[PDB]
């Protein structure tokens, strides 16, 4: 500004002024802004930021490509002067900065946070992942404007931060100015004074990339007044900044947005693809260390396995998750199935469902003294997206939990209004729960109601309810010991993402009828064991379209919906 | 923007209006000479009535209305002394009345953008110190609370009373003399607070929420807080 | 400059297995950025004589020269890399591991200070990752000028100082923030093993810097071998420079024991000297040490091995004097007690770092008592912070804790021996039961060595012992004694007989161990065994009694119970938490009531 320019800023100054004149990409879409703004002024905005891509970068200069990736400190500012000459220069109107941005493939500097360490700080960092935290937007002071009232003019004087400048100029301070010369009180004036407003937000790894076990690292990006609007937590996203260390980021760039597959693999896949004999065997290979319970574990398949996710036209979307609940006597292997699917889904996180420090799964409150305000903590069902969740122990978790749980079933979303934010969240996941009776033991001469400790309005939330029995019986009891004394885990994981990333089931006439039939000869256990609600009349097709896509059929069959009303007699019978 | 000419035409608007006794403002001024009234409304209408009277014979206009709409805590203590500087004499710290202002409608608007109905989700962050006209329910309201704006403090050793400004929320007791004879002497005799001569005002908290269909899909009405003083 | 040569040589020129082993992996790490590389002293030593004593001698002065010098050879490895496919380059940071020696903490002493020193040990704490500098723009604020320090492995009378004058006065420097390098360090706690601690003073510790590369690699509470410089700040601590972790006369001797056919009776005779009875506790105490047969199973959904032993009794009969023997003979174990104990905690404790009061975790037995057994005293005295924990990890293993910024699941090889005097089912439900060197190496190396199974015509009497015990205690369960038989004592019953199986160090089993098996098992059950009636009594009393509940509460049962000659104060208790845990809402409401209202 005030130093005078050496040839090290008029070199990079006119070799991003001829960058600009060979790719008018750039220049077409600033004089669509600039057209933009002066219809919206013509009429009485968009936040003055062009998005470059960096694959037209390479092959024009590769220097300048290199010092880019190396000393953005000395390469970014004489890029944004020539954006600025260049938008003086292609406005011929009277009458303000103007940013950068970048997009494209990295290399090397596309990293996980947790392998982000102390080297390659001043270079620009590419970093995705989950955000546990977005603060309070907090206006800051630049440029106050006083008025001084005896001899009646206006005063300003304006501040500086030591992070928004990716470079180098003298840091100092200044008070904020209550005297003017040789003494005569004068007041401010914020009517013109600007606000720019900044926020503070954090991210950590995805776990489905990181090596689950270990702990989330997390780090903080500063945010400018143009893309405050467009950060909440829950949601997956990749941001581009600079590893600043006066250490965090200065976030430029946000994106809002696993087993690799050969061609070998997709033949096995596609030669189990047309035998019907497949669905019992692979119900029958993921736990062999369990006996028996062969239905149950067919709806824990159709359960990791998915739906469809329905999205409505100009209306609400349809759950396509399915919640199965089991209870029964504590002696079998309900604590032993959690372990098994969560080390073979494709993610997956369990919780105790009682012993969480917040209000529950979803989130909680905290207080920092870094911004001396109040920050959003994400304990749980807001990270998994897509996956499944299982919680032991439902009946020793307390109803804000359930309250909680009661809003996001069919909801498959959530809400929060708190001091200072107002939002909702989008996290389509599916619950595993197990129970225990408040008798401590069950036999079939009780009744099936008040054993389960639970209110009728979770009985309707959760569609699949097992009961499994232990009474002693001689006969049945005998080859447990020799069987515990006595297809494979990566294929099944394969199989399943290959089913829900590429086919998708339809309905046909063959399959209405029959769920049609079934659903009005049920709607019988009202009258002798069990409520039917019109839930399960969505939770009837579901299954079906599981068993569907297990084939991998493009459309249903008759026999889905035959195999839909097996489980259910032995789940409600 | 400059100072020394929109005072001009601040203080030359006011005497000479007849669109809306006979000029209104001085009307107004007598009013209040009579002490009848402690309120003062001014509205955009009769600034874009006199600037098509000023335009229309030749005139510069010098824009008001593109200069009142961004800093009005500025304009607000700038055209108080335009008004000051003229009063008629009565018939029946010295501010008797309170300045306040009120918008252009939609119905002047199209009649030759500034008053727009604005959400709190619209708000942007940038426009802090614009004037907006902001819809929405009223659920959070506090009682009538007297706020000082001056401080008063009173000696008995010289007798020249000080006065001084407060801004923010809470002050600072000063205890030390700082009046124009205790500068040139030893003593710095104890002063005394007046709760007659400091001048109060009527401040209260609002809370202002989100109307519930202006709101987007799935979002929640957020609250926003409104400080108001006076009548 | 000839140590550069001869450094550049042993990089460029070392060969095992016909193969180069610092070149390619000096490309691999340069093509991911990772900027270090494992070197083996037995390596250098086996290469260089040169390097090796004066590298032990002082290695302040020699170590920067070969980074330095690694640095030079990675320059042109990066400007050779980058012109095949697709500027500034940091002071490349070495790690360097050996087992050559193994010395303790109390063989430390005031010889040989600032050299080499490789030791064992637990990390008790990695709280803290501080900034420092590696090059740094520095300015003045009054004549204009401005220069850069660099430094690359000096990270209280250091060589770190900002210079007094470049007139400007003292100290006219400001520190240009908007170009520098950040290097991350750590502070770090580390105690010897406590197994073998003398009795009369508490385990001393030490306090390590950990530098740029190997930051965050070490969990807090595991079996760490630490090698760096013993350095001084007098106080002394060590300057990591490379990390890693987990006579034939005495298997002569172990092989004559291991004949003997009455050998688990001396053992048993050997493991009370004064203890009067009770062969089925030293039994079970000395059969828990292992567990049991551990399988990885193909699917992924492996078995567990360990099992659960619980005394209990009167205060004597040695509950806490056994335990002394079982803590300082099994291979890893520490004894501690119920919440935690004096200036020591079995639950991950977190505490202030006195400096600046920081936060920061304490690892108790938990952690610590990896690939062993845990062993406790007064279960009784348990907090609610440390029982959910305690709760999971005797069923499951693993141990989770998650708080601000730590996220991380402890594996937790953990048995445990507790001794004792809501609780009703975690005491009757996730408990199974209720010379010395030379006997320490045979338990590890069976505990490492061996994977045994069993045999079909031994598990067809497990399967008769369990068709009869389910079709006798029948009798006694549908009588409404209420107390259990599950599939999980079948399962310990299993593991009881893999440990007794193991000991002979024989991969199969026979009926010899399941004789025993049972027997153990059956005083288990014997120290064990010593709704629509209750529901009918409750219900009917809420319901057709009084609705509001009020003037009907613990009084009026009282009464009617009283009364009526069935109420116990757990049957009571228990029923009435059976009707709020039925979620009789309204027995919500009463409990929210008319409990405390009391009638």
């Amino acid at each position: 500004t005030f130093f005078a320019p050496d040839a090290v800023f008029g070199d990079r100054v006119r070799r991003f002024q001829e960058f600009l004149d060979t790719f008018t990409s750039y220049r077409d879409s600033v004089r669509s802004i600039q057209v933009y703004n002066s219809n919206n002024a013509a009429n009485y905005i968009l936040p003055h930021r062009i998005i470059i891509s960096l694959d037209d970068l390479r092959e024009f200069d590769r220097s300048f490509w290199s010092g880019i990736l190396v000393e953005p400190a000395y390469f970014i500012p004489p890029a944004e002067k020539a954006l600025t000459d260049l938008a003086d220069s292609m406005d011929d109107v009277p009458h303000h900065p103007w940013k950068l941005s970048f997009k494209g493939s990295f290399g090397a500097h596309a990293l996980s946070p947790r392998t982000l360490t102390a080297q390659h700080l001043n270079k620009l960092v590419s970093v995705e992942g989950i955000v546990t935290k977005t603060s309070l937007v907090r206006p800051k002071l630049i440029r106050s404007v006083h008025y001084a009232a005896k001899t009646g003019r206006f005063h300003y004087r304006d501040y500086t931060d030591a992070t928004t400048t990716l470079t180098t100029r003298i840091p100092t301070p200044a008070i904020y100015p209550t005297e003017d010369t040789e003494g005569n009180k004068l007041t401010t004036e914020y009517g013109y004074s600007t606000f720019i407003d900044h926020q503070r937000i954090t991210v950590q790894e995805m776990p489905e990339m990181a090596p689950a076990g270990q702990l989330p690292r997390s780090i903080d990006v500063i945010l400018d007044d143009d893309l405050v609007d467009k950060t909440k937590p829950g949601d997956r996203v990749n941001v581009v900044g600079v590893f600043k260390s006066l250490t965090l980021i200065l976030g430029n760039t946000v994106y809002p947005l696993r087993q690799m597959l050969t061609d070998f693999d997709i033949r096995n896949i596609n030669k189990l693809s047309k035998k019907k004999d497949i669905f019992d065997i692979l119900s029958q290979s993921l736990a062999p260390s369990i006996y028996g319970h062969d239905h149950i574990k067919k709806a824990i398949l159709l359960m990791l396995m998915g739906g469809v996710e329905k999205n409505l036209e100009n209306g609400s979307h349809l759950r396509g998750d399915i919640n199965i609940l089991m209870v029964g006597d504590p002696s079998t292997a309900k604590s032993q199935l959690l372990r098994f699917v969560l080390n073979t889904a494709s993610l997956a996180i369990a919780t105790t469902g009682r012993g969480s420090s917040g209000v529950g799964l979803t989130a909680a409150v905290t207080t920092d003294r870094e911004t001396g305000e109040r920050r959003l903590e994400a304990g749980a069902m807001v990270l998994a997206d897509r996956g499944v969740v299982c919680i032991d122990e439902f009946d020793k978790m307390t109803d804000v939990d359930r309250v909680a749980i009661h809003e996001v079933m069919e909801q498959q979303t959530v809400t929060i209004a708190k001091a200072g934010i107002h939002t909702t969240l989008n996290a389509r996941c599916s619950v595993i729960a197990a129970a225990n009776p408040v008798f401590g033991q069950y036999d079939v001469n009780r009744d099936p109601h008040q054993n389960i400790a639970l209110p009728d309005s979770l009985l309707s939330r959760f569609d699949l309810l097992f009961v499994v029995t232990d009474d002693i019986n001689e006969i049945r009891d005998r080859s447990i010991s020799e069987h515990v004394l006595r297809v494979t885990i990566p294929f099944l994981r394969k199989y399943v993402q290959y089913a829900k990333e590429r086919v998708i089931p339809q309905l046909t006439q063959e399959a209405i009828n029959v769920i049609v039939k079934n659903y009005t000869d049920l709607r019988d256990d009202n009258t002798k064991k069990s409520p039917i609600t019109a839930r399960t009349l969505e939770t009837l097709i579901r299954l079906a379209t599981a068993h569907a896509k297990v084939r991998l059929s493009k459309t249903v069959n008759k026999v889905d919906a035959k195999v839909a009303a097996n489980l259910l007699r032995f789940a409600l019978l | 923007v400059d100072y020394n000419n929109l005072f001009n035409e601040i203080t030359d608007f006011l005497v000479t209006f007849k669109q809306d006794k006979g000029p209104k403002y001085m009307a107004m001024l007598q009013k209040v000479a009579n002490r009848e009234l402690n309120s003062v409304i001014i509205d955009l209408d009769d600034i874009l009535q006199y600037q098509n009277e000023k335009f229309l014979q030749g005139t510069q206009a010098d824009d008001l209305v593109s200069a009142i709409q961004q800093n009005a805590n500025h304009f607000t203590e700038l055209f108080c002394r335009a008004i000051d500087n003229n009063m008629p004499l009565p018939t029946k710290l010295t501010r008797r009345y309170f300045l306040y202002f009120k918008p252009l409608s939609q119905n002047c608007a199209r009649r030759y953008i500034s008053s727009k109905p604005l959400s709190v989700r619209q708000i942007k962050g940038d426009f802090l110190g614009q004037l907006i006209t902001v819809r929405g329910i009223i659920t959070r309201v506090s009682d009538v609370k007297p706020a000082v704006e001056v401080i008063a403090y009173t000696c008995d050793q010289c007798g020249y009373e000080v006065f001084q400004e407060v801004n923010s929320r809470t002050f600072t007791p000063l205890s030390e003399c700082t009046s124009e004879e205790c500068s040139q002497n030893q003593t710095k005799g104890q002063l005394f607070m007046s709760t007659r001569a400091s001048k109060f005002s009527a401040f209260q908290e609002c809370k202002i929420q989100e109307l519930s269909q202006q709101v987007p899909v799935g979002h929640i009405p957020r609250s926003l807080n409104i400080h108001v003083n006076g009548t | 400059t000839e140590i550069i040569k001869s450094f550049k040589n042993f990089i460029l020129e070392f060969r095992l297995d016909s193969q180069f082993i610092y070149r390619d992996q000096l490309r691999n790490n340069i093509l991911v950025k990772n900027y270090s590389l494992t070197v083996n002293m037995e390596h250098l030593i086996g290469y260089n004589e040169d390097i090796y004593k004066k590298l032990s001698d002082e290695p302040s002065d020699i170590i920067p020269l070969f980074e330095t010098a690694i640095t030079q050879v990675a320059k042109r490895i990066s400007i050779l890399s980058r012109a095949q496919s697709a500027n500034s380059l940091p002071t490349f940071q070495l790690i360097l591991n050996s087992n050559a020696n193994q010395i303790p903490l109390r063989d430390l002493d005031s010889e040989h200070v600032s050299k080499i020193v490789r030791l064992s040990g637990i990390i008790i704490s990695t709280s803290v990752l501080s900034s420092r500098a590696t090059y740094l723009s520095i300015m003045c604020r009054n004549c204009r000028h401005t220069t850069s320090i660099t430094i690359n492995n000096f990270n209280t009378g250091n060589t770190v100082s900002l210079p007094r004058s470049c007139n400007c006065g003292p100290d006219p420097y400001i520190i240009i923030h908007e170009s520098s390098k950040f290097i991350d360090q750590q502070f770090l706690k580390l105690q010897e093993i406590p197994e073998l601690v003398p009795v009369g003073e508490m385990p001393r510790n030490l306090t390590m810097t950990c530098d740029r590369y190997l930051t965050n690699k070490v969990i807090p509470g595991t079996r760490v071998t630490i090698v760096g410089i013993y350095s001084i700040y007098r106080t002394p601590y060590i300057k990591i420079l490379g990390i890693q972790s987990d006579t034939e006369e005495e298997e002569e001797e172990f092989l004559q024991l291991s004949r003997n056919p009455k050998l688990y009776e001396i053992l048993t005779n050997s493991i009370a000297p004064s203890i009067f009875g009770n062969e089925d506790i030293k039994k079970a105490i000395v059969c828990l040490l292992m567990g049991g047969s551990k399988k990885i199973l193909p699917d992924g959904m492996r078995l567990r091995g360990d099992i659960n032993v619980l005394l209990l009794g009167d205060p004597g009969t040695a509950k806490s004097q056994l335990l002394k023997f079982v803590e300082k003979v099994s291979p890893i174990a520490v004894y501690t007690s119920g919440k935690g104990s004096s200036a020591a905690g079995l639950t991950a404790s977190v505490q202030r770092d006195p400096m600046t009061r920081e936060f920061y975790l304490e690892g108790g037995a938990m952690v610590l008592a990896d690939g062993g057994v845990v062993c406790i005293d007064e279960f009784d005295k348990m907090r609610d912070e440390d029982r959910v924990a305690i709760h999971e990890a005797m069923e499951q293993q693993t141990i989770s804790i998650a708080k601000a910024g730590i996220t991380t699941v402890l594996n937790s090889r953990t048995s445990v021996l507790a001794a004792a005097n809501d609780f009703q089912t975690t005491i009757l439900s996730r408990f199974d039961m209720i010379s010395i060197e030379k006997m320490k190496r045979y338990i590890t190396y069976c505990r490492l060595k061996c994977a045994p199974r069993l045999s079909p015509q031994a598990a067809e009497k497990l399967s008769s012992n369990f068709v009869t015990i389910r079709k006798q205690l029948l009798i006694n369960e549908l009588e409404s004694t209420e107390r259990p038989i599950t599939i999980r004592q079948l399962e310990a019953i299993i593991r009881i007989t893999e440990s007794l199986a193991k000991l002979e160090l024989s991969p199969i089993a026979q009926e010899r161990h399941v004789d025993e098996a049972i027997r153990l098992f059956q005083a288990s059950t014997m120290d064990a065994a010593s709704s629509l009636s209750e529901i009918r009594r409750f219900e009917q009393e809420l319901k057709r009694r009084l609705p509001i509940g009020w003037s009907t509460s613990y009084q009026t049962l009282r009464r009617e119970f009283v009364d009526t000659h069935r109420f116990s104060q757990l049957a009571l208790d228990k029923a009435l938490y059976a009707l709020e845990k039925h979620e009789t809402i309204q027995l919500r409401h009463q409990g929210q009531n008319i409990y405390r209202s009391g009638v």
